Formats: structure tokens, C-alpha cells, sequence
RNA sequence: UCGGAGAAAAUCCUCCGAAUGAUUAUAACCUAGACUUACAAGUCAAAGUAAAAAUAUCUUUGACCCAGAUA
RNA sequence: GUUAAUGUAGCUUAAUACAAAGCAAAGCACUGAAAAUGCUUAGAUGGAAUUGUCCCAUAAACA
């Protein structure tokens, strides 16, 4: 099974995007483009949306 | 669906027009013709479409083609069908703007 | 004023006017074949059993600048036809001919194993120090 | 199975490249887009060089070098004319000047533009020289023992495409001395217009059997009329093709420069023209009353002015 | 209902599969010109700009209304 | 003596030009072997015409 989760930007902005990960693995963290800051920054998982 | 040749040889083609659709590589990109991720073929310039046969040489890195190519007999080499568009206009000209 | 009569449209016929300006087309296809043909001028280095050669050819296929050990003057001053120094020398001979010819920008397409070859690296060193650029500038649309 | 199989990529590549050049019945990409004393002497030197241990040592120590100047002189004498011809045809000089006729260069002509007093810029085939560097006449030297030396602006004409301008023409040159030539045309600096690309300037040398009166060709001195600098090489050499055969070549490319403004103003005495490179307008299909499934931008592609209008109000 | 193979563009004709999963160095915005199509939905993409030092490959679901979640 | 001759380097009916060319073959390194790959090796027009026959060196059989 897999779960849809919400990755939140740690730049101080509220920008977020949804990604997929299997429920077995650990919480995700990633680098992604933040439009409001116009730079690549870290996105850290904060909440779970749904199970798919 | 309706996979086939959208533009036949000898037709005026504008930039962006799609020339062919294919599940597998029945035709290959040639001169001024690009590849779509779905493997469709579109024209990169305004001109006339042409179909021509030509020799095929693969990238060195890919294994499967190199293995086959070397294994071919000495006598001859394999061929393929290629698509090309022949540009029909000059990209620009010089004109008199001011006399100073 | 008779001298001030000028036609509305100028017509330069230099076969290299647009190419130098950077506003000339380079073929952009050949995505299933090697090598890419998106070059104004390309350098081909050929190694034979007994001789080593190098050519500069335009897209149409005409050779413009050529240096080869087959040339008499080169060999008489050359100890060996197939040497690392010979590769450096033939490159240096080619470099001077290019500069006078005016071909300041060029592209090279070394295959992986050939690229690893020490001699080719030496040849590239000869070209770059002479100031011939091995990558062309991007077209202006 | 009888035929052997290529053991390496390079063997296939070279064979394929040769295969492409050969003509084929099927359609192909190319169709649409297109003495003994010397030898005995030569062998002796090679054996001597091979015998020399020092040359072998230097080669394997990768310290050897070659004299460039000596090779250049040797190349000019041996097979330089063949290479020299290629450049002229590639740049279109033969087709534009002689209507396709070809003459092999033979005399290693030499020219250089004096810069200040210490240095002088050479003029090889295809070199780049600024108009400022060419303000004054150059030094010309060649091994001879009459001659005519000629200058052209192949693509610099401002009214007629075919015609070209002279800078200066010397006639009845005896042997090597050049001060004895008749100055039919006084010297002028290059004047390529702004934004008009690269112009090619050619140096021509013709062997003269017997001296010929060029009275018709002579231009007044000083002459600042462009109507008088215009000419054609093709017909000009036709009237003299009995006693004139070309034997030299040298050309260079020059762009616009600040001095060009001075030339157009001070002595040409006319306002300088400016040219710009214009691309053709973008193509758009015919406009429709109902553009089904097209974005709002569709209306913008066909409008001319960006500012609102109010009609009768 | 959707996709793949034969008949070969018909069938209640002969068969297999799908309502995902794995790895991802994380795949932006903007915009000529086209395919496909009754409508609705679905594909591909030059140039320009921006992050970096360009595309993630394997290869298949569900309108509107109406209720959610947080910032 | 007549044939038959064999006559650019293992091969080529490469070449006679602006080079005596291309290919085969060889050494070392690279570890299964081979191949590939990198760095290295050695060379010939008997000699002509005329080419797409002598010619003598040579030459078995004819003799
Ligand atoms: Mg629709
Ligand atoms: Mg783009």
C-alpha cells in the first residue's frame, strides 16, 4: 500500500506539493523549487492526506 | 490511434506541424525534424517534407545496437528510413533603417 | 546629391556573413543517430595504419582546411608519422592555418575510447592553446 | 556466415562513412541538400633523419618540436596553390568575379598593412582586419622576374548588387618594383556600412605580356564619386584577356568601425546609411469568427495596436 | 467500462490483461504551430524567462452539483 | 635458344598527383583465452612502356 503526503517548504513560505510514498518506508524529505523565493530549498513531510 | 503518416512527401509544412505517429520506430528523425516523448515526429522549420533511406550508426554507449552492428558481416551495413524537411525561406534580410 | 542614392535593401553575398553573425541555421535533428549534425564547422581526425590526418569540413561536405602527414613538407621535418608529438604537431600546423583562414570556432566529437586516448588529449591541448575553440556558440533566434 | 564480422566499432564507422559518399539509386539525404630526381633526394633525407639517434630519443622523450616558418615556406612551394584555390572557391571569389572560371594561384603574394611604425598587420586568406588598420596603403612584395595589381569591394556596393568599388589599381608594373606602376585609381579606405555584415576584399595580380594603354580605365585623382568607382571585373578582364592572366590572390574580412563614419562624412561627403537585420513576420492561420477550443490569447495574435479605441464615443 | 493479440475495415467471433507498483539525482513558469474528437475529455511541442550545471524511467479510470482540509 | 615466364612489402587492377597508399601482419600493456581498447614495430615499384606488352634480372619445362 502507499499513502499520499504533503511536503511543506522550510523556507518560511507556506508552499507545498503532494507526493507519494509507500507506508513502509520512512517519512520523506526532498529538494524542490520554491516559486516565492525563486531558489531550491528543502521540503519536509508535515501531514498525511490520504491512503491510495 | 490512427497511427500513420500525417504529412506525405512533397507537402509544404509549417513549423510545429506533426508529420507521423508510431508505436515503434518505423521512421527516424532526420534534418530539422525532432522527437516527441510519445515518439511522434514534428517539423522544426518551414519547408518541404522528404523521405529518404540512409545508413544507420548508433551511439557508442548503447550496448544493444553496438553488439548487433559489429556482428554484421563485412560485406554490407544495415539501413533505415529517415525523414527530412528542406527549408524554403531565408531567415532574414538587411534593410535600410536610417540615414545619418 | 548623387552619392546619397541608396537602395532600400542591401544584399551581402558573402557565403559566411550570416554564419559569423550567429544567425544561420544549424541542422537540429538526427536524434536517433550519432553524431549530432548541429555544427557550422567540424574537425575530423583520422588515424590510419601508417598515417595520421585531420580535416575541417563545412556542413555541405567541402573541406576547407586540411593538414596531413601525406603532405611532403610536414614529413621531411617529422621523425615519425604516428607519434604523440606528431599529433601535437599536426594540430599546431592545423591551428595556424585555421587562424589565417579565420575559422575561430569549431566542434569536436571524440568517441568514448578515442576520447580517453592520450594522443587526442595532447592534440586538444595544442588546439586550445592556439586559441581555436572546440565548442561553437549557441544560435541566435 | 562466410563473410567475416567487424570486430570493432571503428571498422564499421569508416565503412559506413565511405558507403554514404558512394552514389545510390534510392533517394538519399545528399541529393536534396547538395620528378624521379626529387624522389631520390627525398629518400636520402628520410634515411638520414631515421639514422639520427637524437631525433629518436627526442620523439620517445616527447620533447621534440617543429619549426613553423620552415614548414610554411615549404608548403607554399610544394602544394600551397592547391590549398589556396580551395579557399577562393569556398568564399565564392571565382563565381562572383570570373562567372565561374577558375585560376590556380602561383606566386606566393605577400601583403601587410603597416600599423604605426613598429608593426604591420599581415593579410592572409580569410583574415580579419579593421577598417582603421587599413586607412593607409599596404606594403606589397612578391618574387617576380609587366604586372597589374587590383582591389575590389565584392559586396560593398550600396545601389547595384552586381557592381563593386575599386580602391586603387596599378598598371604596367615592371618586375618587382611597384613605384613604377601607373596610378589609374587613387587609394581609398574600406567603407563597409553599419550592421551590414562581413565584406570580403580581394587582392588580384595579373601577368602582363606587353604594356597596354589603360586610358579608359583610368579614374580622375582625387575621385570621390561612387558612380566612377563602380565597375565589373568580368567585362574588364574580357577586354584585356589576351594580355592578362591572373596569378595571385589574397583577401580579408572587415566589419564596421568608427573611422567609417569619418570616411562617409569628411571625403565622401554624404550622410552615412544604417542597416538592420529584419526577420520575416510570424505565420498565423486565417482568422476565424468562432475559434473553438482556443485560449483567450487567440485575439491578441491578430491585433495591430496595443492601445484602446473608443469609436463614436 | 478501458487496453493488447487473431480473424483482417462486422461479430453474441478466438484469447490475455486494467482499475497499479517500483525506483526517482524532483521535472518551474510562460508560449508559435499541430495531432486526436459529434460534444466532453485526451496527446506533442520551437522560441523567451527561471532554477540548476537540459527529460525520472518502467507502460489503463469517473463529469457537475454538493460537502471537506488547512492557511 | 622457344615457351611458361614474375617482376610496388603477406594482399590490392593503391598511386602515379599535391603521397610510393590502403589493408593484412608484429611487440608491450590490459588478467580467464580470444576479441576489443591504449602505447609501440618493419618494410617494397627488377624496371619500363601502355595501361583498366615487352623488358632484361629472372626463368621450370620446352631445349
Ligand atoms: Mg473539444
Ligand atoms: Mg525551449
Amino acid at each position: 500500500k502507499t499513502i499520499l503526503v504533503k511536503l511543506v517548504s522550510q523556507a518560511g513560505t507556506g508552499f507545498s506539493f503532494n507526493h507519494k510514498r509507500s507506508r513502509l518506508r520512512e517519512k520523506l524529505s526532498l529538494l524542490h523549487y520554491d516559486p516565492i523565493v525563486n531558489k531550491k530549498v528543502l521540503f519536509v513531510e508535515q501531514k498525511k492526506i490520504r491512503s491510495l | 490511434k490512427h497511427y500513420g503518416i500525417k504529412k506525405m512527401e512533397g507537402h509544404y509544412v509549417h513549423a510545429g506541424n506533426i508529420l507521423g505517429t508510431q508505436r515503434q520506430f518505423r521512421w527516424h528523425p532526420g534534418a530539422h525534424v525532432g522527437l516527441g516523448r510519445n515518439k511522434c515526429l514534428y517539423a522544426l522549420e518551414e519547408g518541404i517534407v522528404r523521405y529518404t533511406k540512409d545508413v544507420y550508426v548508433p551511439n557508442p554507449k548503447n550496448t544493444e545496437a553496438v553488439d548487433l552492428v559489429t556482428s554484421l558481416p563485412k560485406g554490407a551495413v544495415l539501413y533505415k528510413t529517415f525523414v527530412h524537411v528542406v527549408p524554403a525561406k531565408p531567415e532574414g534580410t538587411f534593410k535600410l533603417v536610417d540615414m545619418l | 546629391k548623387e552619392n546619397e542614392a541608396v537602395a532600400p535593401e542591401f544584399t551581402n553575398r558573402n557565403p559566411r556573413n550570416l554564419e559569423l553573425l550567429g544567425v544561420a541555421r544549424k541542422e537540429r535533428g538526427w536524434a536517433t543517430v550519432w553524431p549530432n549534425r548541429e555544427f557550422w564547422h567540424r574537425l575530423r581526425v583520422v588515424k590510419t595504419q601508417h598515417h595520421v590526418e585531420a580535416f575541417v569540413e563545412h556542413l555541405n561536405g567541402q573541406v576547407v582546411v586540411s593538414a596531413s602527414t601525406r603532405e611532403w613538407a610536414i614529413k621531411k621535418h617529422l621523425y615519425s608519422t604516428r607519434n604523440v608529438v606528431a599529433c601535437e604537431s599536426i594540430g599546431r600546423v592545423l591551428a595556424q592555418r585555421c587562424l589565417e583562414a579565420g575559422i575561430n570556432f569549431m566542434v569536436y566529437q571524440p568517441t568514448p575510447w578515442e576520447a580517453s586516448s592520450d594522443s587526442i588529449k595532447r592534440l586538444q591541448n595544442a588546439m586550445t592553446e592556439s586559441g581555436v575553440m572546440l565548442r561553437e556558440p549557441r544560435r541566435i533566434y | 556466415e562466410r563473410l567475416e564480422k567487424y570486430r570493432s566499432f571503428e571498422r564499421y564507422r569508416r565503412r559506413a562513412e565511405q558507403e554514404a559518399r558512394a552514389p545510390h539509386w534510392w533517394r538519399t539525404y545528399r541529393e536534396h541538400f547538395v620528378r624521379t630526381q626529387k624522389l631520390l633526394e627525398r629518400k636520402h633525407f628520410l634515411r638520414e633523419l631515421r639514422a639520427n639517434v637524437e631525433e629518436e630519443r627526442a620523439a620517445r622523450l616527447r620533447t621534440a618540436s617543429i619549426p613553423l616558418e620552415a614548414v610554411r615556406a615549404e608548403w607554399e612551394r610544394t602544394c600551397g596553390p592547391y590549398h589556396k584555390q580551395r579557399l577562393a572557391e569556398y568564399y565564392g571569389l571565382y563565381r562572383d568575379l570570373f562567372h565561374g572560371a577558375t585560376f590556380v594561384p602561383w606566386v606566393p603574394l605577400h601583403v601587410a598593412y603597416a600599423v604605426g611604425e613598429e608593426d604591420l598587420i599581415p593579410v592572409y586568406h580569410g583574415n580579419e582586419v579593421t577598417p582603421t588598420e587599413a586607412s593607409r596603403a599596404p606594403e606589397v612584395t612578391y618574387e617576380a622576374d609587366l604586372w597589374t595589381l587590383l582591389f575590389i569591394n565584392l559586396d560593398g556596393h550600396l545601389l547595384e548588387p552586381d557592381a563593386e568599388y575599386v580602391h586603387w589599381l596599378l598598371t604596367n608594373i615592371p618586375s618587382n618594383r611597384v613605384a613604377e606602376g601607373q596610378e589609374t585609381c587613387p587609394y581609398l579606405p574600406p567603407f563597409p556600412a553599419r550592421g551590414s555584415g562581413f565584406h570580403r576584399f580581394a587582392f588580384l595580380l595579373f601577368k602582363q605580356d606587353k604594356p597596354i594603354n589603360f586610358s579608359e580605365d583610368t579614374r580622375p585623382s582625387p575621385c570621390y564619386q561612387l558612380a566612377q568607382r563602380t565597375f565589373r571585373t568580368f567585362d574588364f578582364y574580357k577586354r584585356h584577356q589576351e594580355a592578362m592572366t591572373p596569378a595571385g590572390l589574397a583577401f580579408f574580412q572587415c566589419r564596421w568601425d568608427d573611422s567609417v563614419t569619418h570616411t562617409f562624412h569628411q571625403l565622401l561627403d554624404m550622410r552615412e546609411p544604417v542597416f538592420e537585420f529584419v526577420r520575416p513576420p510570424p505565420y498565423h492561420p486565417k482568422q476565424k469568427r468562432f475559434p473553438h477550443e482556443q485560449p483567450l490569447r487567440y485575439l491578441d495574435r491578430y491585433r495591430d495596436s496595443h492601445e484602446p479605441t473608443y469609436g463614436i464615443y
